[PDB]
């Protein structure tokens, strides 16, 4: 108690991890969407196949998707399988039926593997040569540019 | 720092005695004339306290500034006080409070703060001898 | 609307002080009840600031008889007092002339000292005192150990010292 | 956990940011005020501190240390002395940054994880290129005058900030060589 409501409050924390998660909202089909064609199928005897996933909340995408773009890598959204970033599938938005997302992130994520390929290149010169060094030192140079903008965005 | 600025009024009192119980014509003109050259410090420290005064009034002295400012005249009454004790404590006349003078000049001259003073003090005590 | 709610790498100051209540809580009960360390806050910014302006005067807080990373901090200004105490106890006399000399021109360091304390700062931030007195306090340490609190006096304290 | 990073990289351990000389300052890793999208990003930060203390213990250690009383001129020396006494005002940037995010802080209570590490992303180059230069004096007991041939074949690189950062430090160093020559010759 006493941090742990200022937490409940102030704080979210449960949509990045194994929680329940819910949204204060005002549903009516234009954003329940996938929920009414979810009914719409249970209704017409599919048979069963739960779709018991854990609820992400809607901005908070955008706050993933400027932070992979950006070029820090690993959130929770956008994971790895082989070392290639790619969306993940188990998490469901209250609307937007669960297959527009994964096409949206699949077009992000394609921009995001080209930003963990550089950055895992420039991450591994600092753990003669002088050229490559020197190139990655350009790349880092307009990398704090594109990463302004978009932490600009992020606030 | 309260306790550090108290010792100058004690060797205040010490410097304001010796102008009046060792002014009689027993310890003679010499004494006379070593405790005028007494009364002109005290002038001088008066005058310190009046300027002090006027920057306290507007607020603008505090008790870090006052231990910088009482710090040089707290030599002096040290100075003036353990020499009016040690005129007191052997009953000196004559000469013997003018080599007493001359003493105290070379004790502490490495700085040559009581230097100055001691060395005034006997330019005056001397004439009338 | 109803706007997002910060988490907690972003608020402080308040959440500062709730987390590190929080981080307190949770270390006592997994240690069983023998970490006890009482006050997750204490003092503020500024007049924690002037506390330890304050200590180097000759006080103490609390820790030592003569936020919690506050110790830590605290340490690098407070061993700075401790010294400063032991060269006013040396400086106190006005054997050998040179030696009185010598005594004399250390009290002009430590006019110094005591001009800038309690005059300089309006308060500057937490670390800016640590940062300010690095370079600073670096020097009182080089006379602390010029200073004895044998050690040598007189004319052979000015050749050494030569 | 704001201000216990500023006081952990400025060279006052915070509790949060456990100081070890196997991992550095690294973040608790295990209570939930840290997510993976951020992890990274405290990761990244935790090494300049880390390079920070050594560094600040190691100037201490070297520098107004001694009255004159090893024998090693990769440990003692004059040489040595002038590597750190440089290296202090080279060290001026980061007080800069962490003094200067605090005021930003104080300003405004609700600023993005992304300030922190926009602002200390200058130093994640810099920093370990100036290490291997103390590492080397250190490592082949490097006596007096070979330090600043240590120091000047890797500001010949092509690093611009690296190239500034090891300048200033030679500057220094030459400055007791020339104390001395102006009197030999």
């Amino acid at each position: 108690p006493d941090d742990r409501s200022w937490l409940e409050h102030h704080v979210v924390h449960q949509y990045w991890t194994a929680r329940p998660s819910q949204f204060p909202h005002s549903l009516h089909l234009h954003s329940n969407l996938a929920a009414v064609w979810d009914q719409h199928l249970y209704s017409s005897d599919p048979l069963y196949v739960p779709d018991d996933r854990v609820l992400v909340t809607e901005t908070q995408v955008i706050r993933e998707t400027l932070w992979l773009l950006s070029g820090v890598k690993k959130l929770f959204i956008f994971q790895l399988i082989d070392g290639k970033v790619t969306v993940r599938n188990n998490i469901i938005v209250t609307h937007l039926t669960h297959s527009c997302l994964r096409s949206v992130l699949e077009q992000i994520a394609a921009y995001g593997q080209v930003v963990f390929r550089l950055q895992e290149f420039i991450d591994e010169v600092m753990g003669p040569f002088r050229t490559y060094q020197a190139f990655m030192w350009a790349l880092y140079k307009y990398f704090i540019s594109f990463k302004e903008e978009l932490a600009e965005i992020e606030k | 720092l309260v306790h550090r600025i108290l010792p100058v009024a004690a060797s205040y009192s010490a410097v304001t005695r010796f102008i009046e119980e060792k002014s009689s014509f027993e310890y003679g003109q010499v004494n006379h004339a070593l405790a005028a050259a007494m009364r002109t410090l005290v002038k001088e420290h008066l005058i310190l306290v009046s300027q002090l005064e006027q920057l306290h009034r507007q607020g603008l002295l505090s008790l870090q500034k006052l231990w910088f400012y009482i710090q040089p005249a707290m030599r002096t009454m040290d100075i003036l006080a353990s020499l009016a004790t040690s005129v007191d404590k052997g009953e000196c006349l004559g000469g013997s409070t003018l080599s007493l003078l001359h003493d105290r000049s070379f004790s502490y001259t490495g700085d040559s703060q009581a230097q100055e003073l001691c060395l005034y003090l006997t330019k005056a005590a001397s004439a009338p001898y | 609307g109803h706007r997002e709610e910060p988490y907690l790498t972003e608020a402080g100051r308040d959440a500062f002080d709730k987390f590190c209540r929080l981080h307190q809580g949770e270390l006592q009960l997994l240690a069983g009840g023998v970490l006890q360390a009482p006050q997750p806050v204490l003092v503020k910014e500024c007049e924690l600031v002037k506390d330890v302006l304050n200590v180097l005067i000759g006080v103490v807080s609390a820790t030592f008889s003569l936020p919690e990373s506050i110790s830590s901090l605290l340490s690098e200004v407070a061993e700075y007092g401790t010294c400063y105490t032991r060269l006013s106890h040396f400086s106190l006399q006005p054997k050998g002339l040179v030696f009185q000399a010598f005594t004399s021109g250390l009290r002009r360091y430590l006019q110094y000292y005591r001009a800038c304390v309690l005059s300089t700062p309006p308060t500057l931030s937490l670390l800016t005192i640590g940062f300010l007195f690095k370079k600073l306090g670096r020097q009182l340490r080089y006379l602390a150990e010029l200073c004895g609190v044998a050690f040598p006096t007189g004319v052979k304290l000015l050749s050494y010292l030569y | 956990m704001i201000h216990e990073l500023l006081l952990a990289l400025s060279g006052y351990p915070g509790s949060i940011f456990t100081w070890n000389k196997r991992s550095g300052l690294q973040v608790s890793q295990d209570f939930p005020f840290l997510h993976p999208s951020e992890t990274s990003v405290l990761n990244r930060l935790c090494r300049l501190g880390t390079d920070y203390i050594r560094f600040t213990e190691f100037i201490e250690q070297y520098t107004g240390h001694v009255q004159q009383q090893q024998g090693q001129g990769g440990l003692h020396g004059i040489y040595l002395r002038a590597f750190c006494t440089g290296l202090d005002s080279v060290l001026q940037p980061y007080r800069q940054a962490l003094l200067d995010l605090e005021q930003e802080f104080l300003g405004d209570p609700h600023l993005s994880i992304s300030h922190v590490n926009y602002f200390l992303d200058q130093f994640q180059l810099l920093f370990p290129s100036v290490m291997v230069v103390v590492e080397q004096i250190k490592s082949q007991k490097i006596h007096g005058c070979q330090i600043l041939e240590t120091v000047y074949k890797h500001s010949c690189g092509g690093l611009p900030p690296v190239r500034s950062a090891l300048e200033k430090i030679l500057a220094v160093c030459h400055g007791v060589m020339y104390k001395q020559l102006s009197a030999w010759m």
